[PDB]
């Protein structure tokens, strides 16, 4: 969505499922070529990073770091940490005509 | 909704290091050789037509450049998620189940 | 009894195990080991003391 | 040779999971190349890419398929377009259709009169060998810019796959329904090669094995036609394109055993100039990839007559590669290059 | 729509490609100059 200030807000969700789809998309590059079993092996456990990373980032010892300086929030974390997706909008959430 | 041709097959994460490795209790072998297969680390035995090995044995760098110079033709070992789903394609239920 | 229980003898035997403690997936050296013991504990431009 | 050290190595690792670790202890077992070593290399590289070369030569019909595109693209009267640029260019031990004339004229005339002496005395007459060796000697003098000529490699590759599928049908047929041994089979189809003598020996052998033959038969000189005419349309052996193939299979291994030492040899020289390119654009795995494939389109166009050093050729082609990696995307929008 | 009982299974990849409506090959979004995707 475009702000009030020209600027653009979007998610990490975005970066995730580019990311996957260019590593998929750099395999297939080098699946459909002569190319040496280390590269490849290395693209594979890249691709499998990124898809358990795209699945749930930051359980793990180590996470995705150099976005905003921040660690990174995947989709799991919408449903299992504080945040609560459940919490905040399944048991309880805004309703309309009130005042206090 | 839509989908992505993903070519080499990942594993998902919320079954491996989570509680309790569902895969070592369906398979009936430690998650540490799990951990050491699925991360690109060693070579296992799918399914060997000779009498030197078993199914679920591991192999080094090491074993696998001893053990192929003397012997072929019969021998099957993959590194990655290929060895695990073509090992979940050949077990059978129903004679595990005897058995145990 | 520190001595009873810790097996190593020299120099030699105590940095491969440090630096395997520092960052363990590498082979042991002892030229940057014994440059990263020199820049984490001798050293005055990385290592200030206040 | 070098894995009892890392068996000791991942006896100290407790299940590290990040790839860059990983990767800078596979990538060490290979030590560092001698400045003189290479050029061993390089040569194994020659004596692959020249016996590639010679399997092209000594197929007939490589310059009857040349002919056929070269009047394809001389058809239509007026052409000055990128695929005439594609051809030949021939390198010494800007192109004009008159020198394409004066060389191609005695071309045509060598195709002509090698090509009515077919049928004299023989199919391998030892003087028609020599017409066949003295007009593979004039078509390796003039050789093609690589996309055409890779053009040509996969058309070969076409026609060898439908020759071996042909082949492979007939084999797997076999053995899936009279269960025939290789020692009755290999012999048979080395030596008879041109019609159904060998069938009428395997009847008149009695072989109570072979008894399951006759409800098969319908398809078993039927898949031998369409080798049939792969013989009308070539006039070619097996065996010699099994040859052919054969040579064609070594002088690719050789420069792709070549091409693993290499890169198995300078994947560090990546990671020393990668590691100075991270100016966090993006994670450095994909730059580490791309500097990995920049190593690779650097080997691939490799030269031996300059007498430099790999390195500062190949740091043009590296950087190249990851700035084209540091402009794909580097944002969540599309930007071009030149923005 | 009406509902009566709720059952999670694990899902078919063919089952998951059948409500699937297309395939996407390459991850840009945007353009630059226009919001049309």
């Amino acid at each position: 969505v475009p702000l009030d200030g020209g600027r653009f807000a979007t998610s990490d969700l975005n970066d995730l499922y580019r990311r996957v789809i260019n590593r998929n998309n750099r395999l297939k590059r080098l699946l459909d070529l002569a190319a040496p079993d280390i590269i490849v092996r290395n693209e594979k456990r890249m691709l499998q990073e990124a898809v358990d990373a795209l699945l749930d980032n930051g359980r793990r010892g180590r996470a995705i770091t150099g976005s905003n300086k921040r660690p990174l929030k995947s989709l799991a974390d919408m449903i299992k940490g504080k945040q609560g997706r459940f919490r905040q909008n399944l048991l309880g959430k805004r309703v309309d005509y009130s005042g206090r | 909704m839509g989908h992505i041709e993903l070519a080499s097959p990942t594993a998902h994460i919320w079954f491996l290091k989570s509680l309790p490795s569902r895969i070592g209790l369906l398979l009936d072998m430690p998650l540490r050789d799990i951990e050491r297969v699925l991360y690109f680390e060693s070579y296992v035995v799918i399914e060997g037509g000779m009498t030197n090995l078993e199914r679920q044995q591991i192999l080094t760098e090491e074993q696998y450049l001893d053990a192929l110079e003397e012997f072929g033709d019969e021998f099957d070992a993959k590194m990655g998620a290929e060895a695990i789903q073509a090992l979940l394609k050949s077990m059978d239920l129903e004679q595990e189940c005897e058995q145990l | 009894e520190t001595l009873r229980v810790d097996p190593t003898n020299d120099r030699l035997s105590a940095l491969v195990e440090i630096y395997r403690m520092m960052r363990p997936g590498e082979p042991p050296t002892r030229e940057a080991a014994e440059s990263l013991f020199e820049n984490l504990f001798f050293s005055e431009d990385r290592y200030d003391l206040s | 040779a070098a894995a009892q050290v890392l068996s000791s190595v991942e006896s100290e690792i407790g299940r590290t999971t990040d790839p860059v670790r990983m990767y800078m202890r596979e990538m060490g077992t290979v030590e560092l190349l001698t400045r003189e070593g290479e050029i061993d290399i390089a040569k194994r590289i020659e004596d692959g890419i020249n016996q590639v070369q010679c399997s092209v030569a000594e197929y007939p019909e490589a310059i009857t398929y040349l002919l056929e595109q070269y009047d394809r693209v001389e058809a239509e009267e007026a052409r000055l377009s990128d695929l005439i640029t594609g051809f030949v260019d021939p390198n010494a031990e800007s192109i004009d259709p008159e020198l394409a004339r004066e060389k191609f004229a005695e071309l045509r005339a060598q195709y002509v009169v090698t090509r009515d002496t077919i049928k004299a005395k023989g199919r391998s007459h030892a003087t028609a060998q020599e017409e066949i060796l003295k007009l593979s000697e004039v078509f390796k003098q003039f050789r093609l810019v690589p996309k055409q000529f890779d053009y040509l490699v996969n058309s070969m590759r076409v026609m060898m796959d439908r020759v071996r599928t042909q082949e492979r049908l007939i084999m797997k047929l076999c053995v899936e329904q009279c269960k025939m041994p290789k020692k009755n089979f290999i012999t048979l189809f080395t030596g008879n090669e041109t019609s159904d003598t060998w069938f009428n020996a395997a009847i008149a052998m009695n072989k109570p094995w072979s008894e399951k033959l006759h409800d098969v038969s319908e398809e078993v000189h039927r898949a031998l036609q369409k080798l049939q005419q792969i013989e009308e349309e070539t006039g070619l052996t097996i065996e010699q394109v099994k040859d052919i193939n054969r040579r064609m299979s070594i002088g690719e291994a050789k420069a792709r055993r070549a091409k693993k030492e290499m890169v198995e040899a300078n994947l560090r020289l990546v990671i020393s100039i990668a590691k100075k390119y991270t100016n966090r654009g993006l994670q450095f795995l994909d730059l580490i990839q791309e500097g990995n494939i920049g190593l690779m389109k650097a080997v691939d166009k490799f030269e031996y007559r300059r007498g430099y050093k790999f390195s500062t050729y190949a740091t043009w082609w590296i950087r190249q590669a990851i700035t084209r990696s540091i402009a794909d995307q580097a944002r969540t929008i599309r930007i071009p290059v030149h923005m | 729509e009406e509902f009566d009982a709720i059952k999670i299974a694990l899902a078919s990849p063919d089952m998951i490609r059948s409500w699937s409506f297309g395939e996407v090959k390459k991850p840009e979004t945007i353009n630059y100059r226009t919001f049309k995707p």
